[PDB]
């Protein structure tokens, strides 16, 4: 089986409880191909086991304790139709996101 | 409450001012910066400055646009020492500001000018058929762009010189 | 934005706190305050708070009531290293805040705690029958006052026990 | 002729120039037992040798950068009717004041 | 003058203390060491200390033992908010102190006093079926080892605990 | 191990520079100095600097002498803002060096050049027939003097130019 | 009774325990026109109620934690012969001195 | 042709100018896997091209202003018997070294 040019990797993101900010962050592993709905949905399987849909959420990567940027399928950043991933933005391994209601 | 992004080249200095204006410390060794973000307050009329730092590199050029949204001014910062880093700012950073927030002002920053003392980096200049940007020069470039204003300071060196920078920042950006 | 205004005996550690807090600057030598104004920045909800700096001296009690005004808390200082100054905190300062701010909430702020484990200090009180103001002793005072809490830190070894402080008095008075 | 037992000096205050903050201050020679009306007469007078009545100007009496407060010849600090003077508020010499258009 | 060596796990605090001490400055970025030397000076008696950091990764374990040469004493470190840097401590670290300077004192250091009042670190020890390494405990693993004394502080809240280590590890070589 | 002895006239900037190198904090406000001394320690060769600080007072004439014993360098200090204080320099200070210590080395060193640029004391300077002392001035009454160097800076706005001013002395002493 | 133009006047010295430092000092009353051995023997009084003469000590004057310099009747300020005395000097009220052995 | 398991890498190391340190370092290429005698070789062949030995010399490895280590091809960190190299060490690409007499 063959590797490809540009690879594909599982990540873990570390993802802030919802219920708590102060509890420890929830490992949720993703692929760096993967589409940020695709992200979205593995979390919310992974943090619901009335659910939010992927599609109410905005996932936010966070630095430090204030900085975040929303991160989606389409902006300003994407280049014309491939939907936006991990590896298009570029997040690294154990990076803390959130969900957040729309 | 003014919002002020930071871009300019790898290891330029924008990370070394923030934490000397936000923080009161000087980061001797080079962190990489992916993004972060500094809350400051200053007097010039109390202003609350939200200052973004974004990355210099190529790496992260899919996520710093992100950083733009709804700001003041972009301080476009470059390297008195390293003249490269003004052609970055005339082509890579120009076109990007053009391209993200054309309608934004913008500041040009000149980072470490106490390197202009420094015999080590004069001889290597010198080696190179370089010299460092004068205060005279980042002006001139600064008009070459259609900045608003060129400021320049020495994070290294002086605590006050990043203070400065940034209280006139505010002042251009409350009038 | 938040105006807090500090309160207590001369010496007692006021101007050693805002200076740290607000300055990074700690005053080892001891300059009498007449009045004075900060102001610092911190998260909590960014918040922007204007200190205000009294004389600890009988000789300004006709101006010192004019920093009062519009106050969202006063932070009653004394400090843990001379009882006199808790005994002026039941007397003198209770009785200034209600003649002249009554309504205003009072947060109860303990300096120097870093003296609690200075041999020399420790030796003074002793010859004095009298020992260093306990934390729990704070909380109790507090209590016998009706402040809303007890506070304490030491600006001289501590800078973000200060922050802490400032931190915590932010937040009561957003809620 | 006499001293009093708590006695009266002349005392220079360094008024702001009201046309421009970076200017040098104006000195006005005052006296401590000098209501706070009385002083602002002669501010008026030394720096307006149309002009401004004492009524219409409040005395800022200025700390560094930002600090500053109001003194006026009866407020609540005033022991009931002496009219409060540079003594009262122990204004001392050569401190910062300025007028300020109420 | 006075030769230390800092040695201990990754990530455990001793950058951040010689920052603190040698610098007036705190890392919040972990930046991992490979070696460093800083001078501090300090009374107790004028003493200039040579404080040489290392790195605490068995990536350098060729390099680091180079570091001890006349030595007048070790820092062995351990970050009070992970355990397993205590088994490090009474595993790896006595054993390659043992091999390269074991007639040399070593001095037990706890890092990050501070992280003991800390809500999500006390969160996560929790779900770990750990806790936080307590003074007393550092006493006891200090007797366990051999140390001469056991020594601990806060690099980020107290720039003043950095330097009473220090003045005391001082006080240690000069008696 | 260098003594130097810093003199000059009241507030022209000797405890500013000192606390800025001894102790990394600037004084805003002026506290009058009676005597005092510092240790710091910098590297040209590690050079251990003990810096004595005396008051410009007239009141303290017959206490300051005691203190230029022994000392390797008199740091001769103005105020660039105030000439008056350049005055006392070739008068008073002048006379006092060779009444007490006429074959030790003096350094003239210009304290607040950030003030070159303030524009109140300009005006103020302007009204008084006066103006800033310049470098070039500074490196002239040097000369006038037989001082063996002018060197300047800036407590308030450059930590590092004080450095600086400290490291050029210590290497005038060692050669 | 007629006081001089340049006052006498008493002064407390707080005089460092000898026998360990971080022992509160021992208050002595003194006067300005004391000479510095006529402090001395009343510093030796106070603090020895075999003893140390006033010609054994050098009476130090300290400020803060290092700072020192000796004190003696005669010396490099003295001018020519009034012997030395603390407001010759000017030893401010509550200055802390010490009595090292010569 | 076959790659090691524990690659062979050649490195750049800047090495500091012996007549003058605030002069620009020379570039010296090194492999990794050269003993500590073969890259003070490499080094003496490119700074000198009565020349000094390897033997005569000592490598030292650089980090900021002040601190430094001597690397050797036997010392207290040889495995017994290997030669030491940089891989040993695990000397970086463009680490700054200095050959000093003996
Ligand atoms: N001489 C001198 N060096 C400076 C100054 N400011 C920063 N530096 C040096 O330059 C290095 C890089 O600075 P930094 O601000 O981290 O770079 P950056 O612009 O944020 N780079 P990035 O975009 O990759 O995060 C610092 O580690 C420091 O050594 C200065 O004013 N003078
Ligand atoms: N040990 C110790 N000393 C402290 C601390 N804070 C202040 N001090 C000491 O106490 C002195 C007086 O502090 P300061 O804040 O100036 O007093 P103040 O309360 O403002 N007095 P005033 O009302 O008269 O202006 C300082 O000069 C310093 O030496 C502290 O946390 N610990
Ligand atoms: N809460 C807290 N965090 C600290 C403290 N000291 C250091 N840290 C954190 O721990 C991180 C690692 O510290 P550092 O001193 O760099 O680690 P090190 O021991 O030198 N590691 P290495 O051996 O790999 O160089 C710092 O970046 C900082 O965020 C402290 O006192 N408290
Ligand atoms: N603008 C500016 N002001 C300064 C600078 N250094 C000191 N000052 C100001 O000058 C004042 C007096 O400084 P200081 O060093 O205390 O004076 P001094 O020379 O020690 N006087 P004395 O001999 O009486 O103790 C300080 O309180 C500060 O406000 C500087 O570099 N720039
Ligand atoms: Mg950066
Ligand atoms: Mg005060
Ligand atoms: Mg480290
Ligand atoms: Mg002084």
């Amino acid at each position: 089986l063959i590797r490809q040019q540009i690879e594909y990797k599982t990540l873990i993101l570390n993802c802030v409880n919802p219920d708590n900010e102060n509890s420890p962050e929830i490992p949720v592993k993703v692929l760096n191909c993967d589409t940020i709905t695709q992200v979205k949905e593995k979390i919310l399987d992974a943090v619901y086991k009335q659910r939010p849909r992927a599609v109410d959420m905005d996932l936010e990567w966070r630095q430090g304790r204030i900085a975040r940027v929303v991160l989606q399928d389409e902006d300003i950043t994407t280049k014309i139709k491939r939907l936006n991933t991990l590896m298009h933005y570029q997040v690294s391994d154990r990076s803390v996101v959130a969900l957040v209601p729309k | 409450r003014c919002k002020l992004v930071l871009v300019g080249d790898v290891q330029c200095g924008k990370t070394a001012m923030l934490q000397v204006l936000a923080k009161d410390c000087y980061p001797e060794t080079y962190v990489p910066t992916v993004f972060e973000n500094y809350t400051a307050c200053l007097e010039t009329q109390r202003v609350e400055l939200s200052l973004w730092d974004t990355s210099g590199s190529p790496y992260y050029d899919n996520v710093r646009p992100l950083c733009y949204s709804d700001s003041d001014a972009v301080l476009l910062c470059f390297d008195i020492s390293r003249p490269e880093t003004v052609d970055s700012a005339l082509k890579k950073w120009r076109t990007e500001i053009l391209d993200y927030c054309p309608s934004t002002r913008v500041l040009l920053i000149g980072c470490k000018t106490d390197l202009r003392t420094d015999l080590s980096t004069l001889m290597e200049l010198s080696h190179q058929k370089q010299a460092p940007i004068s205060y005279e020069q980042g002006c001139a470039i600064a008009k070459q762009l259609g900045a608003e204003i060129y400021l320049e300071g020495s994070a290294f060196t002086s605590e006050k010189s990043i203070h400065s920078i940034f209280r006139t920042a505010s002042m251009l950006c409350l009038n």
